[PDB]
């Protein structure tokens, strides 16, 4: 709802599994938005609450909803390093190459933050190694800039196994 | 519980993200912890009132954007941040303020001028110059350090008070 929508947003951010369930049973709008465009799925994804993410995805949440600064749940989970949330998002239709206002894809965000497993999983789901941000930087470039050498090698190998 | 919609703007690297994250998490982000544009919520008591701060931390940039215009329209008040060791960031303040006034089509938008990085061993921007600018704009000036936490609460709370005054001045209009 808007009453129920506001409650759902706060339950999702706070990791209250039972309260999310009850709110949804009462017809809370699964895609309610807060001031800055976050849905319950955004808030659950970015605070690392896997079980709520799953429940939301099963009850109609828009997996590619985009907030005020162009982040989808997948961007936020990739940034925050929540591997299992990244996986279920991708398994439920998340756009692997969604773009924020900086021109960052999930792969850029994971590469900057040094989340190796999330880089490998994004690559598996067809993340673009040649995507350039507003400053002309690819995920590889950002891995180098942030001293993430393991991720740089993985990215460099991906680019070759793709060139052939 | 009153909600306040706050936006943090200013040039790249001035510490907008560091200021926000200090407020929310009591954590200083250094050069090695990459940040994104993002929103945050904090519940605080300000002058006896329980408040919800919905804060949008935005990147420094010099682009026309429909989405950035949209968040400026939605925002109720703005922290305009420069760094005391970056003269350019101080010179850019004018442009941030002008852009907000243009987009919101208003001469009276709640704002606070924030001079950040006051922990540093020295500076290139004179305090008095920043005070003079804030005075000419009719807005508060707050000196902050995201690193030591000096002024962090003050900057956000003061912005809330500026929004509150604006709303109160509008209700006097709206009956008279
Ligand atoms: N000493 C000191 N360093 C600070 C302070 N605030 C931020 N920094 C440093 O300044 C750099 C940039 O800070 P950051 O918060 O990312 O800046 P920003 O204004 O959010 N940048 P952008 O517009 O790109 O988002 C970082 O290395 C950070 O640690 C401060 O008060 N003191
Ligand atoms: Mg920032
Ligand atoms: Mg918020």
């Amino acid at each position: 709802g808007s009453d129920l929508g506001k409650k759902l947003l706060e339950a999702a951010r706070a990791g209250q599994d039972d309260e999310v369930r009850i709110l949804m049973a009462n017809g809370a709008d699964v895609n309610a938005e807060d001031t800055w465009g976050s849905t319950p799925l955004h808030l659950a994804a970015k605070t690392g609450h896997l079980e709520i993410v799953e429940v939301l995805l099963k009850t109609g949440a828009d997996v590619n909803a985009s907030d005020a600064v162009g982040h989808t749940p997948l961007h936020l989970a990739a940034h925050k390093g929540h591997l299992e949330i990244v996986e279920v998002l991708l398994k439920t239709g998340a756009d692997v190459n969604a773009l924020d206002l900086m021109g960052w894809t999930p792969l850029h965000l994971a590469a900057r933050k040094g989340h190796l497993e999330i880089v490998e999983v994004l690559l598996k789901h067809g993340a673009d190694v040649n995507a350039q941000d507003k400053f002309g930087k690819t995920p590889f470039d950002l891995a180098i800039d942030n001293g993430n050498e393991d991720i740089a090698e993985v990215l460099q190998k991906a680019a070759k196994l793709n060139d052939y | 519980m009153t909600e306040y919609k706050l936006v943090v703007v200013g040039a790249g690297g001035v510490g907008k993200s560091a200021l926000t994250i200090q407020l929310i998490q009591n954590h200083f982000v250094d050069e090695y912890d990459p940040t994104i544009e993002d929103s945050y919520r904090k519940q605080v008591v300000i002058d006896g009132e329980t408040c919800l701060l919905d804060i949008l931390d935005t990147a420094g940039q010099e682009e026309y954007s429909a989405m950035r215009d949209q968040y400026m329209r939605t925002g109720e008040g703005f922290l305009c941040v420069f760094a005391i060791n970056n003269t350019k960031s101080f010179e850019d303040i004018h442009h941030y303020r002008e852009q907000i006034k243009r987009v919101k089509d208003s001469e009276d938008v709640p704002m606070v001028l924030v001079g950040n990085k006051c922990d540093l061993p020295s500076r290139t921007v004179d305090t008095k110059q920043a005070q003079d600018l804030a005075r000419s704009y009719g807005i508060p000036f707050i000196e902050t350090s995201a690193k030591t936490r000096q002024g962090v609460d003050d900057a956000f709370y003061t912005l809330v008070r500026e929004i509150r005054k604006h709303k109160e001045k509008m209700s006097k209009d709206g009956k008279k």
